[PDB]
């Protein structure tokens, strides 16, 4: 609740969070078979929290499960889909019983008239409805695992304008809340899939805000934004890519309190 | 194969 802020030490905190951030083994992402299932050579899932694809040949996709015990909120953070990936993306989404998708990074159907099919993973994707607001756009989507012939609906929230290492303060929250209100975050359903370009900077900022906002409800002013992020950064390396972004989560959360 | 980072 206190501005650092005249001190100007915002980077010093980031350097601490970056430095004191635990690093874990990444054996499986590293494998020559999995060289091209990664978009980014530097960003990779921790071997312990990674999502495993059910398809027997290769169970690897670049996603990591965040579980936050106390807050009760679980997210799945993944790089955006590559050409290869699109099938895997929806595979996981279907495997983890997810009922919400969060794109913050400027693989779905543009027209209702035209369905989408992935031979690779044997899933279909049809648009159902669309909603454009200026800040963010929402689609109502339908997934059928063709083999099952069982259809389960999915909600896609696209934060249209978040710069690659940029923010994000009101629109962010409206958007966060919109996602909350839809019930995609609710624990009845599997994890909400959150994806930035590699699923760290924007993803972290997004998930950071929402979790801490949950803490104030549950707990009062006890919460520390660090400690939570360090803890969060245990499941997926490199969450929050800038000091400006960190400051922003701190900020959003403060504003979100009211 | 690019790096997101910096």
């Amino acid at each position: 609740f206190e501005q650092i802020d005249k001190s100007g030490s915002w980077a010093a905190i980031y350097q601490d969070i970056r430095h004191e951030a635990s690093d874990f083994p990444c054996r499986v992402a590293k494998l020559p078979k999995n060289k091209n299932r990664n978009r980014y050579r530097d960003v990779s899932p921790f071997d312990h929290s990674r999502i495993k694809l059910h398809q027997e040949d290769n169970d690897y996709i670049n996603a990591s499960l965040i579980k936050m015990e106390e807050a009760q909120r679980s997210y799945i953070l993944t790089q955006g889909p590559l050409p290869n990936t699109c099938g895997h993306f929806w595979e996981m989404v279907w495997e983890q019983k997810s009922r919400g998708v969060v794109m913050l990074n400027r693989y779905w159907p543009q027209k209702e008239e035209k369905e989408m099919i992935f031979e690779d993973t044997n899933l279909k994707l049809t648009l159902i409805s669309e909603d454009i607001k200026s800040y963010y756009t929402v689609r109502q989507l339908e997934l059928e695992n063709l083999t099952t012939q069982e259809t389960r609906e999915i909600l896609h929230f696209h934060y249209t304008t978040w710069p690659d290492f940029g923010v994000p303060p009101a629109s962010f929250l409206n958007f966060l809340f919109k996602v909350r209100e839809s019930g995609s975050l609710s624990p009845e359903h599997g994890p909400v899939v959150v994806h930035s370009s590699a699923g760290i900077g924007r993803s972290g900022t997004f998930c950071l805000a929402d979790t801490c906002l949950l803490l104030m409800d549950k707990r009062p002013s006890s919460v520390d934004i660090k400690k939570v992020l360090l803890e969060m950064r245990k499941f997926r390396m490199g969450l929050i890519q800038t000091a400006d972004q960190l400051r922003f989560s701190y900020l959003a959360v403060i504003e979100g309190a009211k | 194969e690019a790096q997101y980072q910096p």
